[PDB]
RNA sequence: GCUAAACCUAGCCCCAAACCCACUCCACCUUACUACCAAACCUUAGCCAAACCAUUUACAUAAAGUAUAGGCGAUAGAAAUUGGGCGCAAUAGAUAUAGUACCGCAAGGGAAAGAUGAAAAAUACCAAGCAUAAUAUAGCAAGGACUA
RNA sequence: GCUACCUAAGAACAGAUUUAUAGGUAGAGGCGACAAACCUA
RNA sequence: CCUCCGCAUAAGCCUGCGUCAGAUCACUGACAAUUAACAGCCCAAUAUCUACAAUCAACCAACAAGUCAUUAUUACCCUCACUGUCAACCCAACAGGCAUGCUCAUAAGGAAAGGUUAAAAAAAGUAAAAGGAAACAUCACCUCUAGCAUCACCAGUAUUAGAGGCCAGCUG
């Protein structure tokens, strides 16, 4: 008879419970017998470097300087790394210097993503 | 192993541990990617290291040794993000030019609004999903009438405001 | 005064917001109640 | 409770985490927890000198007749129960331990001529200086109470008082202020009682017995 | 910390203040006035005088800047006494509390004069903005160590310009970093 | 015992204010400016009730075809319930016809 | 990573990989008597069992053998001042047994007063034979 | 002398002016808050007035309550043309401290209440009701009185 | 979600039975082994 | 001394006699728990198959006629995720109700009496001399209507369908 408490799956009958889950996401899919086949490549694999020499601890020391904001926006990055194959190029197909036009051959999509995270 | 979940043995009940500072965006600007993953999984760890010293702090019914370095960990993991998805974000605005990395649309659902939709993945054309086309994206002419009753209470809400802060200001200038 | 014996199932197929979703005159039980200024427009 | 441990065992038990937070300001004390160097009674010009670099006009000879107004005016700040005078002229180390137990009654301290002249004994040293005095007066009291009827003292008759005064002084604004109050471990009782005391012995639970 | 807020001598969070300030109470809004954040000149640690009340024309140091009720306390004066560590059957001791002044009690101090002056924020060529008195043409100043532990970068590798700004993504350039290779090619799903 | 102990903090009213010191000025700009401005148009207040005077069915008719359109949804319609009131008091109730 | 909408996969496509893993993880004591082997985590609620297994196996090289994760319910019964109930939030907690005969306990984390202290030893409670004299005089 | 009393200021109301809102990430029409498979429009009616009811019955200024219509009765009714506060101040003002608590299967109904001070890093006297203080022949409880 | 009838697929101890679950019928209506009964006191 | 109760699942409820602490016939705060094998959550198409109840299923015995099934070709190779799991509990009342499986007096669950006295009246129980009462529905029947097919009647067809009527004995 609550309205105010919030649906989660603790909460109705067997029927209710069963189907609706908390947030996490489905690795497989159920067949025939109810028996769930996992798929190995929907789970996540952590790409996780090697940390081995690595100086960049989680803190900074207080003795390192104050710098200001300076958000990367696309002009400033098709400055540096567009402008100087440019202005070579330009004083001696735009696809050369990094540019794609679509990206549907690509694996990293970036509209829109199939990256994670 | 499991002891990267706990800090160093000898800081164990000193109730005080000196830590540098957080990390702040423009430091990590100057990071390469690769050293952002490897940035990443430090904090990371170091992030599972004080989330343990929580709730074990809570459990021993003890205060935390410093609850500072959290708040630290925390800003930078906030901070290296927010670099990374700025990189991400010139790199789609040069290569694409979208400013949303997930796509959308301005709907206007049953009741009346307009809402940016935020689009799923779906293996089947939309105009076969049976499920996609049982959902209504538009307002039947029954709602405009509520669509004016609600923007009279958001008039009514406003003027409240700015009139209340007009009397303010008056107590104001006969105070001072 | 038991006349309320409950269930779930008739509870949200009763009142929910896919059946108050599903015909005109639901729909403007939830835009009432979004006008009133509730908390829960349904079950 | 009675004390911090058992207010944080019980904040432990119970499960008040209280968390020890930063502030930038603390407490700006103007005075010292009793005594530099214990002076027993029956060479110090090296803190004379640490007093003369931070006051540069200050003369001993003339400090002992300070030390007089700063004790006896204090004295009839009690005869009004006027604290606010009290705090220019005694510590606040000082300032309880002479003004608790004497609330709620009049008390009606007087001078009378001194038997001795006053002499300083010894001085010592964010910096507090610190002078004893010794003081050789012959003073009257009368303690009444919420009922205005005598506990202490007749009122006319002067009583010989030694009086090993301490006296501290920080060194901005602060000036020389009576700090504490040596009684030797030699000294005379004092004057006794009007009234009979009853000294209870060990309330017994029944489980245990007097030996 | 909820609507109309009282402000207080104890920081907005101790454990005083929610002894003092418990979620549910409702008080009479204390009206400040407006004070701009460019024209706030009383910082802590500037030698102040003060105007009225007790110790008025002493000379003291801000010590807490209290902003949402301009206020101003000067460590060491406008003293009342209060006694801390009572116990059941102990007195506690007692001790000079401060209690704050609003900033128009309160005037600075120029530090040849020490006398309480007007404060101006004129400008100049090195530095954009900073305090000049009235009766001089003084700038009052602005007033007021350290080794790593084991987990903190020191300032050449917090400091390091390792960044090469490509065209790639952090993914991409992880995938080839790590060497891991992608054979299998991404296959097009339907957005909507 | 609903009434105050301690006596209220005192009223001050300044007499020679802005408003107080030059209230009144140009009531007479009609009869000694060459009547260009009617003292009328020197009111200010809703736009209905400038220069008018009704009793409470008027002041809402007059509301209702002079602002009406733009009221608001319910406020139109407690106003329409008003004049629908009061015409039906004033018309079929009352001491005196 | 959790809030984050994930790839569809298709069949023949290729992994799905996560490079910056936006979930944390806590090690708890047990509450109860558990076997040696067994450490108890809070995952946080979107975090599978599986994405556990490789959470621990390739960021803390700890060699996990089984995962049993059992959800919370944090208790919706306690209320404002304003008669609201307050939620504590639901959590799931990883039952972790590790692999190789190795074994975990967990460890044992956690094992001006100078005038205040120097004038509680010089109390000076008042004497009984004193009957309510205040002991300041020296008469 | 307990219970209590008091208290100004949250906010609100009416104008004027001005045309508002609405994608951190994620999820949200399936059992809303759930990652992913094969069709919209169609006279408002009645209450009430006519002392019943049955046709009928209102939804800038000026012409003008004029022409008209009308069981020619109740009543309805043109047009040409003309041109910030003598607000409220906590039973008030918003229902609003909140569309919450609570009530209802649901649509839906819908509360109550706060007051220190500059600093809390300073802990009086007055409603009814009683108590201090039970009662003494007899009676709308008073009045004339009276040394009482 | 009571109650009245019905439906689907059940169960129990002998039926014109009792019953759990989910669905249907809605007020100018429904439903009724018709009490002008009942249809969330 | 009771036990006509219990224990589990279902539905419901949603942390509601776990530990620590505290205030209050004599709940608040902190922390911790419920771990999947049981149970939910299923199924590649396109065609084509599915006359012979259940009842110990054997005879017998029936009518009201019944709860259970594949094959052909094509596609198909990964695998154990997600969710439920606690309690002294739900709907009411300020008496009652509740589906199913086992146990059929219990191995499980509990306590009718705060203390006293033993007045009246009232309630309940036991004993008592002698006497021994001092309308609708519906089988069946009749009447009327209806010659017919893809949403009831009905996947029915006038043997149908619909509407009507009918003494002795004991006992406070
Ligand atoms: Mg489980
Ligand atoms: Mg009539
Ligand atoms: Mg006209
Ligand atoms: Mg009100
Ligand atoms: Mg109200
Ligand atoms: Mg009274
Ligand atoms: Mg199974
Ligand atoms: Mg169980
Ligand atoms: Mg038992
Ligand atoms: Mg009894
Ligand atoms: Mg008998």
């Amino acid at each position: 008879a609550d309205r105010m408490s919030k649906w989660t799956s603790k909460r109705g009958p067997r029927s209710f419970r069963g189907r609706k889950g908390r947030g996490a996401k489905g690795i497989g899919f159920l067949t025939s017998g109810w028996r769930f086949v996992q798929i190995k490549e929907m789970v996540p694999e952590f790409v996780v470097p090697d940390l081995t020499g690595f100086k960049l601890k989680p803190y900074v020391s207080y003795l390192a300087p104050e710098s200001e904001e300076t958000p990367l926006t696309a002009a400033q990055l098709f400055s540096e790394a567009v402008a100087p194959a440019i202005e070579k190029d330009f004083k001696d197909n735009l696809e050369k210097y990094g540019f794609e036009p679509t990206q549907e051959g690509k694996l990293f999509q970036l509209y829109p993503r199939n990256f994670l995270r | 192993g499991l002891e990267e979940f706990f800090d160093d043995p000898k800081n164990w009940g000193q109730e005080k541990v000196k830590s540098g500072a957080a990390w702040t965006c423009q430091q990590l600007r100057n990071k390469s990617n690769e050293d952002l993953h490897k940035l990443w999984y430090v904090l990371l760890k170091e992030r599972n290291m004080l989330l343990t010293l929580e709730q074990e702090a809570k459990r021993q019914r003890l205060p935390m040794p410093s609850p500072e370095r959290l708040d630290k960990v925390v800003d930078s993991m906030d901070a290296l993000d927010k670099v990374v998805q700025e990189r991400e974000d010139a790199l789609r605005l040069l290569q694409t030019g979208q400013e949303r990395a997930r796509p959308g649309a301005w709907r206007r659902d049953i009741f009346g609004r307009i809402i940016w939709h935020k689009f799923k993945q779906w293996v089947i054309p939309w105009h076969l999903n049976k499920r996609y086309n049982r959902k209504r994206f538009f307002a039947l002419p029954y709602v405009d009438h509520f669509l004016r009753l609600e923007r009279e209470k958001r008039a009514r809400i406003k003027a409240r405001k700015e009139n209340l802060e007009r009397k303010k200001a008056k107590i104001l200038l006969k105070k001072f | 005064g038991n006349e309320y014996q409950p269930s779930n199932i008739k509870r949200k197929n009763k009142h929910g917001w896919v059946r108050r979703l599903s015909t005109p005159a639901g729909v403007q039980v939830i835009l009432r109640r979004m006008l009133k200024g509730r908390k829960s427009l349904s079950h | 409770f009675k004390t911090e441990k058992e207010f944080m065992q019980h904040a432990r038990k119970a499960g008040l985490v209280i968390p020890p937070e930063k502030s930038d300001r603390s407490i700006h004390l103007a005075c010292t927890a009793g005594i530099f160097d214990a002076y027993v009674p029956p060479a110090s010009q090296v803190s004379i000198r640490r007093i003369k670099d931070y006051d540069a006009n200050f003369k001993i000879k003339d400090f002992p007749e300070k030390a007089k107004d700063i004790f006896i005016e204090a004295h009839l700040c009690l005869n009004n129960s006027d604290h606010d005078r009290l705090h220019t002229l005694v510590t606040e180390h000082c300032f309880p331990d002479m003004t608790w137990d004497i609330k709620y009654k009049t008390v009606r301290w007087s001078f009378v001529e001194s038997l001795e002249p006053s002499h300083v004994v010894q001085v010592r040293c964010n910096v507090y200086g610190q002078i004893t005095v010794r003081m050789h007066t012959r003073q009257t009291l009368a303690i009444y109470d919420r009922f205005g009827r005598l506990m202490y003292g007749q009122e006319d008759v002067p009583k010989d008082v030694l009086e090993y005064v301490v006296f501290e002084k920080q060194l901005p604004y602060g000036s020389w202020r009576m700090h504490t109050k040596i009684v030797p471990p030699w000294a005379p009782p004092k004057q006794p009682i009007l009234k009979t005391v009853m000294i209870p012995g060990p309330q017994l639970k029944p489980e245990e017995e007097y030996e | 910390l909820p609507p109309h807020y009282r402000y207080g001598m104890s920081p907005p969070g101790s454990v005083a203040d929610k002894r003092k300030n418990p979620p549910w109470i409702r008080r009479r809004p204390v009206v400040v006035e407006p004070i701009s954040d460019e024209d706030w000149y009383l910082f802590c640690g500037d030698t102040v005088e003060i105007l009225e009340g007790k110790d008025a024309g002493k000379q003291g140091k801000v010590v807490q800047v209290i902003r949402q009720r301009n206020w101003v306390v000067v460590g060491g004066l406008n003293t009342h006494y209060r006694y801390i560590g009572k116990t059941m059957d102990y007195r506690g001791t007692m001790i000079p509390s401060e209690a704050p002044l609003l900033h128009r009690q309160v005037k600075l101090v120029d530090p040849m004069d020490r006398k309480p002056t007007e404060i101006e924020w004129r400008f100049t060529e090195a530095g954009e903005r900073v305090r000049v008195s009235t009766r001089s043409g003084r700038i009052i100043p602005k007033p007021e160590t350290w080794i790593d532990g084991p987990k903190d970068t020191s300032v050449e590798d917090a400091l390091e310009r390792t960044y090469v700004p490509c065209l790639k993504t952090l993914q991409e350039e992880v995938m080839e970093a790590m060497g891991i290779k992608e054979t299998r090619k991404y296959k097009k799903v339907y957005w909507y | 015992i609903g009434i105050r102990l301690t006596l209220p903090p005192p009223k001050v009213v300044d007499r020679w204010n802005e408003k107080r010191a030059m209230f009144g000025v140009y009531d007479n700009i009609g009869i000694l400016g060459n009547f260009e401005k009617h003292p009328k148009e020197l009111i200010r207040g809703p736009i209905w009730l400038r220069g008018w005077k009704g009793n409470e069915l008027q002041r809402c008719i007059r509301k209702r075809k002079m602002v009406g359109s733009r009221m608001f949804a319910d406020d139109l319609h407690n106003l329409n319930k008003r004049i629908r009131y009061l015409y039906k008091h004033f018309n079929r109730h009352g001491k005196f016809r | 990573a959790r809030n984050v909408v994930y790839p569809l996969y298709r069949l023949g496509g290729p992994q799905l990989r996560v490079f910056r893993t936006n979930f944390f993880i806590q090690l708890v004591r047990p509450g109860v008597a558990q076997p040696e082997d067994t450490v108890q985590f809070r995952i946080p609620m979107e975090m599978t069992r599986v994405d556990l297994r490789n959470y621990l196996e390739g960021i803390y090289n700890v060699p996990v053998a089984a995962v049993r994760t059992r959800v919370q319910h944090g208790s919706n019964k306690r209320r404002d001042h304003r008669n609201v109930r307050i939620k504590k939030p639901d959590y799931k907690v990883a039952y972790v047994q590790l692999a190789h005969g190795q074994t975990f306990t967990f460890p044992d984390l956690f094992p001006l007063y100078s005038m205040l202290e120097e004038e509680r030893q010089q109390r000076q409670s008042s004497d009984p034979r004193r009957g309510g004299v205040p002991s300041w005089f020296g008469l």
